[PDB]
This record gives C-alpha cells, sequence and structure tokens, in this order.
C-alpha cells in the first residue's frame, strides 16, 4: 500500500498499525518474528512512512509517535537482541573495523554496561502507549492526543503515571553509566511534560472562566516543581558527561564544546581550572581542554580569560614539543 | 459550523485572545435557545465542547504551521545544492539585546585608555581548524530550514511566553521531523545516485554543527522558563551524526560490491602466457580505474578535501590490495608473466594518483595528486612487488638488506620466499639467496 | 612571433571568453532556477546615443 496506494488513508492506516504494534509489545505477547527483522527498526520505519505522507491533522501525533520510536531503537541498540539474527553490541568493539573508523573514531562514543533488554521495552512500549492513546474517533479540525483538552485536578493528569514511568528507567540509566542516553531521554520526556501543562494554562484572563483559579495555581506548583528537579538532574548528568568526554585519546572537541554549554554562565570556567588542577598529567589533555577554554570565552564574549586559555595551550604546545624530544617543561610550566 | 464557522475564528496572536470570550458567551445562548426550543435534548453538545478548547485550539495551530511549511520543503523532489565558505555563516537577524538597567556595570569598564596594549601582539598560537566548518555543498532545502528556524527563535522572542515556548519546542520538532522524513522519503535516490549520499552526509555535519551553538544564542532572551538550562540542542547531535555516517557507507559497500565483481574476470592472474588470459585482465583493469575516475567526478567538490581523499584511498586500497594478493598466491611465474604482470601493474600507478580530483581548478589538484602514500597505506607494497618483479635474484638480496631495507618492511619473510620459488627455478643460486633471507 | 602580435593579440581576447564558458559547461554538478514570465534579465544600461 505504500509502494502503490501513496494518500492520506494509507497514512492513517499505517499509523494506526504501529500504535497498534507498540500496545502489543507493551502486553507481553510473545508473537513469532520472523528472522532477519528487527522489530523496533520495523516499528520506527512503519512510524516514518505515516508522519511523511499523512494528512496535514495527523501530523503532530505521527511526529510524537516518531519522536519515541527512535528513542525505543536507540535503547534496543544498546542491548542484547535476537530472533532477528545476531545483534550483539560487543561484537563491534572485539577488533578494529577498516570502513568505520575514519568516520566513526573522529566522534565520542560511550561503552558503559551492558543494558538488560527485559527491563527497557516493556517499560518504553507502555510509554508509548500512554504518550499516544488509541484514537479512531472522528478527528475534528485543530484536535490531537498528545497535545489534548483535560482538567489537571488534585490527583488528576495524565502525566503523573508518566513521571513514575520515567523515574523507574532513569534510575536504571544512571547505574549502567548511560549517560548519553540519559540527557536525551530527560530532554525529551520534560519538554512533553512540560508543554502537558503550558499548552493550556497561561492565559490567565481567559483560563478563569473555563477551570478555574485553584486548577491554574496547582499546575503553577507541578510546573516549578517539575522544572526544579529537571535543573538539578541535568547540572550532575552534564558534569559527568564532561569528565567522561576528555579521557578518552582522541578528545572530541566538537561534542565537549555543546556539553559545556548546559552548564550555567559563571561555574563553567570555575570547573574547567578544577580540571587543569587534576592535569598535568598529560600535556594533550591540558591542550583538549585550553582550546576548549578559548573557545568558549571567545564565545562567551570573555576577553581576559581568553589571554590565560591561549597562554595555556601555548605552553602545552611547547610542552608536547619539548617532550617529543629528552626536554622536560615541568618546571617552569604555567608560570610566569 | 465547525469545520466552516468556529477554526476560522480562532485568533493567530495572543493579543486577540480575550476578544475571542463574547464567541464563548454567543455559543452559549445559542446552546441555550435550542434547549428551550427543545431541538436539543442533553446539555452539552459537542458545539460547546469545541469552544471551550480555545486554549489547546491556539497551540494546536501555532505549533503546526512552521511545521507543515517544514514538511512542505523537505518532500520536494528537486535538488539543489549551495556552497558553504567557513568564514562566512548565516548569522540571526540582530539578536535581542538586554536592557540598558545592566549597563551600570558595563560602562565603568569601557572607560580605560590603554596604548601599551596595542603595542605589543602576543606570538600565541591556536589550532583553529578544529572549531569551523570546512567547505562543502550543502541541500537549499537544509539552508532554508535553518533560516525559517531561525526566524522562529526570533520571533519567540518577542510574544508572551507560551508563545515563546510552543515555538522553541515546534523548532525542537522540526529537526525530529526531519531525521525521519528525509532518509524515508528519499530511500531511492539514496542507493542509486553517489552524489546525494555525500549530499546527505554534508547536510548532516552542518545541522550537527549548528546544533551545538544553537542553545546558546537564545539563553538569556527567552521567557526565565527556559534561561537556566533546560533549552538546548544538544542530545540531538549525537544523533545526526550517525544519521550522516551510516547513510554515506551503505554508498561505500554498494561501490565496493562492484569493484571486486569487475576483478572477476582476473581469473586469479594465472596463465598470462595466453593471450585471452591477458585480454580478460586488462579487461578489468581499465574498468576498475574508469570506475574510480567517474566517481571522482561525481563527488568533485561535493565532499570536502580530507573526506574525499580519505574515502578515495580507502576504495583504492581495496582496489589493491585484492591484486596483491591474487599475485602473492600464485606458483608459476615465468620470464613471459613477470613482463605482462608488470605491464599490468603500470597502468595503476600511472593512472593511480590521476584519479584525486578533490577541487574544480586543475592547478590545484597536483598538489593532492602527489600525496597518495599518505591516505593509501598499501602503496608501498605495491610499489615494491613493483619493482622485485623484474629484479634480478642477486637484486633481490640487496634490496632486502638483511631485513633492514624496504622490502623487509613491505612484506614477510615467508612471503618472499614464496614468491622467489615462484619466480626463479630450482638453482644453487636460489638456494643462496633463500639462505641470504632469514 | 614577435611580428604575428596582431593575431596573438585576437586569438587571446577570443579564447578567454571562450574558455570561461567551456568551464562552466562541463560541470557535472546540476541547478535549476525558476523563470517568471514578467521578470526577464535585461542588459546593464543600454549605450545611448
Amino acid at each position: 500500500l505504500f509502494k502503490y496506494h501513496c494518500n492520506a488513508d494509507t497514512g492513517k492506516l499505517l499509523f494506526l498499525t504501529c500504535q497498534k504494534l507498540c500496545q502489543m509489545l507493551a502486553d507481553n505477547v510473545p508473537v513469532t518474528v520472523p528472522v532477519g527483522l528487527n522489530l523496533p527498526s520495523m516499528i520506527h520505519d512503519l512510524a516514518s512512512q505515516a508522519a511523511t505522507i499523512c494528512s496535514p491533522d495527523f501530523l503532530l501525533d505521527a511526529l510524537e509517535l516518531c519522536k519515541h520510536t527512535l528513542m525505543a531503537v536507540e535503547l534496543s541498540r544498546q542491548c542484547q537482541m535476537d530472533d532477528c539474527g545476531i545483534l550483539m553490541k560487543a561484537s563491534f568493539g572485539t577488533h578494529k573495523d577498516p570502513y568505520e573508523e575514519w568516520s566513526y573514531s573522529d566522534f565520542f562514543s560511550e561503552d558503559g554496561i551492558v543494558l538488560e533488554s527485559q527491563m527497557v521495552l516493556p517499560v518504553i512500549y507502555e510509554l508509548i502507549s500512554s504518550l499516544v492513546p488509541l484514537a479512531e474517533s472522528k478527528r475534528y479540525p485543530l484536535e490531537s492526543t498528545s497535545l489534548p483538552y483535560c482538567s489537571l485536578n488534585e490527583g488528576d493528569g495524565l502525566v503523573l503515571p508518566v513521571i513514575n514511568s520515567i523515574s523507574a528507567l532513569l534510575q536504571n540509566l544512571q547505574e549502567s553509566s548511560q549517560w548519553e542516553l540519559a540527557l536525551r531521554f530527560v530532554v525529551g520526556s520534560f519538554g512533553t511534560c512540560l508543554q502537558h501543562s503550558v499548552s493550556n494554562f497561561m492565559n490567565a484572563t481567559l483560563s478563569e472562566k473555563l477551570f478555574g483559579e485553584t486548577t491554574l495555581v496547582k499546575s503553577r506548583h507541578v510546573v516549578m516543581e517539575l522544572k526544579e528537579k529537571a535543573v538539578i538532574f541535568i547540572r550532575e548528568n552534564a558534569t559527568t558527561l564532561l569528565h567522561k568526554v576528555f579521557n578518552c585519546r582522541l578528545v572530541d572537541l566538537d561534542l565537549a564544546l555543546g556539553y559545556c554549554t548546559l552548564l550555567p554562565q559563571k561555574d563553567v570556567f570555575e570547573n574547567l581550572w578544577k580540571l587543569i588542577d587534576k592535569a598535568w598529567q598529560n600535556y594533550d589533555k591540558i591542550l583538549a581542554i585550553s582550546l576548549v577554554g578559548s573557545e568558549l570565552a571567545s564565545l562567551y564574549q570573555e576577553i581576559e580569560m581568553g589571554l590565560k586559555f591561549r597562554e595555556l595551550s601555548t605552553d602545552a604546545q611547547w610542552g608536547i614539543r619539548l617532550g617529543k624530544l629528552g626536554i622536560s617543561f615541568q618546571p617552569v610550566f604555567r608560570q610566569h | 459550523l465547525i469545520k466552516n464557522c468556529l477554526v476560522y475564528s480562532i485568533p493567530t496572536n495572543s493579543s486577540k485572545l480575550q476578544q475571542y470570550e463574547e464567541i464563548i458567551q454567543s455559543t452559549e445562548e445559542f446552546e441555550n435557545a435550542l434547549k428551550e426550543m427543545r431541538f436539543l435534548k442533553g446539555d452539552t453538545t459537542d458545539l460547546l465542547k469545541y469552544a471551550r478548547n480555545i486554549n489547546s485550539h491556539f497551540a494546536n495551530k501555532k505549533c503546526q504551521d512552521v511545521i507543515v511549511a517544514a514538511r512542505n520543503l523537505m518532500t520536494s523532489e528537486i535538488h539543489n545544492t549551495v556552497k558553504i565558505i567557513p568564514d562566512s555563516k548565516i548569522n540571526v537577524p540582530e539578536l535581542p539585546t538586554p536592557d540598558e538597567d545592566n549597563k551600570l556595570e558595563v560602562q565603568k569598564v569601557s572607560n580605560t585608555q590603554y596604548h601599551e596594549v596595542m603595542n605589543l601582539e602576543p606570538e600565541n598560537t591556536l589550532d583553529q581548524h578544529s572549531f569551523s566548518l570546512p567547505t562543502c555543498r550543502i541541500s537549499e532545502s537544509v539552508k532554508k530550514l535553518m533560516e525559517l528556524a531561525y526566524q522562529t527563535l526570533l520571533e519567540a522572542t518577542t510574544s508572551s511566553d507560551q508563545c515563546a515556548v510552543q515555538l522553541f519546542y515546534s523548532v525542537r520538532n522540526i529537526f525530529h521531523l526531519f531525521h525521519d522524513v528525509v532518509p524515508t522519503y528519499h530511500k531511492e535516490n539514496l542507493q542509486k545516485l553517489p552524489q546525494l549520499a555525500a549530499i546527505h552526509h554534508n547536510n548532516c555535519m552542518y545541522i550537527a554543527h549548528h546544533l551545538l551553538t544553537l542553545g546558546h544564542q537564545f539563553r538569556l532572551r527567552l521567557a526565565p522558563i527556559l534561561c537556566d538550562g533546560t533549552a538546548t540542542f544538544v542530545d540531538l547531535v549525537p544523533g545526526f551524526r550517525r544519521l550522516g555516517t551510516e547513510c554515506f557507507l551503505a554508498q561505500m559497500r554498494a561501490q565496493k560490491g562492484e569493484l571486486l565483481e569487475r576483478l572477476s574476470s582476473a581469473r586469479n592472474f594465472s596463465n598470462m602466457d595466453d593471450e585471452e588470459n591477458y585480454s580478460a585482465a586488462s579487461k578489468a583493469v581499465r574498468q576498475v580505474l574508469h570506475q574510480l575516475k567517474r566517481l571522482g567526478i561525481v563527488w568533485q567538490d561535493v565532499l570536502p578535501v580530507n573526506i574525499y581523499c580519505k574515502a578515495m584511498g580507502t576504495l583504492l586500497n581495496t582496489a589493491i590490495s585484492e591484486v596483491i594478493g591474487k599475485i602473492t598466491a600464485l606458483e608459476d611465474i615465468s620470464t613471459e608473466d613477470g613482463d605482462r604482470l608488470y605491464s599490468l601493474c603500470k597502468t595503476v600507478m600511472d593512472e593511480g594518483p590521476q584519479v584525486f580530483a578533490p577541487l574544480s581548478e586543475e592547478s590545484k589538484n597536483k598538489k593532492y595528486q602527489e600525496e597518495v602514500p599518505v591516505y593509501v597505506p598499501k602503496w608501498m607494497p605495491f610499489k615494491e612487488l613493483m619493482m622485485m618483479l623484474q629484479a634480478s635474484l642477486q637484486e633481490i638480496g640487496d634490496r632486502w638488506a638483511d631485513g633492514k631495507g624496504p622490502l623487509a618492511a613491505a612484506f614477510s619473510s615467508s612471503e618472499v620466499k614464496a614468491l622467489i620459488r615462484a619466480l626463479f627455478q630450482n638453482t644453487e643460486r636460489r638456494a643462496a639467496a633463500l639462505a641470504k633471507i632469514k
């Protein structure tokens, strides 16, 4: 149908099929998967095909489904999986890859504790079912099921179980050292949770006559509390990710610069100097830190710190040059 | 009534929201009268429940007109390319500067007069090649999408917080939609056209480069709900790279799956005395170079200089290491074979470096055409095997250099012994040479 | 060769405008631009008498 009957009805049918597949996987029903086809990959491809040619009314729901099927596929890729063939990730780091290691090794990668699949997929697919409810009824224009019309009474809300579902997976990802994934799953979930309360309740003059004032106060309190949790979590995620990035042999400066922007304004450089105080064991790490510090100082329009970072970079370069030979640069390094 | 009257009455600006209140009131009386006239049975109908949803009906509009405008310019089959200069990058229309109340601590800094600083220029240097964007050809759709995202972000700064948050997450949704629409829609054209794979790789490395600094450029101008670190774009950076890499290598393995097939007529490079075995061997070698010539012409001035040269070296390494393996697995090489094998090797060295064309001007090509061994790692072994094909036994012994010469570093001792046995006949001189080689 | 400076002039001015053409004609990169019937490219201001 996708090959011969490209239209809105085919997109709706594909969206319904992808919706039902996630519900069937969430209910722990053992279904014989043909050998040679990845199941989360096929769910994500069906979602993408539904989103490409769907009508403008179904575009938001298909996009919301696609945002999360990719996350499920990425979670599955970190787990050893069968029924498709061999999908063991450790088979990649056991030997050197000829084709890949000039377009992959230039970018940062993280290899932590292997994730067990029995705790990942059932939770995430139940989350997908919760976020995108089964919709078959007539859709009036400008309506959806991921940015819905609902009331938030004392204990009434679809976000409450979603918060617990996210919290269950978050602590699991913490102990498995999957910080690269954890940042993305925190940000994507926090955006949807913030939208679920923002999409209705900050037009105060119009909201009071339709929902009352107490519901507005409750939403205002809940948003602040969730934001306070997220702010504290993001800082702890970013610090550890920054620590782990620089420990590599070929440090990815481009990604380290992006990770530095998450921390608050004044406390980045203060950390960086601490990072240069755990330094001087290797001059290459010092040069890598100095380049990032100079670039971030230039981006922050901080001229004063740029001179110090450039002097440190020059000292690191001279130290490397002398370390190529037998000359030691230790006694005078980082002095006037 | 819903699909013809209430849909178009929804305002597009947050300032006109309050004026919608009458429509909520005016509907209710229209609901009440039909209840007094017994045209209805219950109390709440779908005509009134739609009117009370004007909150969501606002957002679900502002969050789709910026999305549909994206997907409209994403499914177009017309392809265009624009060159990106590293120095000139697209900037936002003038950034929202803060109020003058924070200039009290600024004017106290811009009051110092210095002349000892401009008289001294520090000689400190930096490796700035690791923080710029190399020259490439990006699709015009990606550039237009980036400019639309910049305009949306600029517009979000001059409105209420609801609109700012909705527009920011709609900008996030634009890239989320990009990550899934282009690979699915262009599935046919990412397998048969080598240029489109490079174009897609360049688009991904452009978007990933911009996403790193996109978050910081609006950190202190949005609502305080998004001014502390939650509003960012770093999380998507690792994904796009994986989107831009796996698509490109899928073109590589498709190309390799041709070269080896074109070598299937090599007949294991045996019995070169036969004229048919020489003709069928030349047929493979001409076509192997011809495929790479056309591929390099296609990829010319599309990929950046480093990646183009590396991919070409990688393809040529697979092209050469198969011929090397075929030659080193032979058993009988006569005087006639030692001439024709050298003749086949001659074309590869004559037209090997001539395939590289990383730029458009001919003068700039020869600079990179002379650094082939830096990119191709198995170039030295093929050069050595060349000059061994007609070297004398005593010359081979000299060039072995007791395990310290170029031939020793090129191949292994057992490999040299096997090649000598395949080259030279059973003579006491051959035995002495084998005794020379450890 | 020195006495041929007449032709050596023309054969230059008549090739630098030709090679610049064939340079932009054998490029494998394809681009498309839409043509509006109302707006057509005009010469820089015409030489008036």
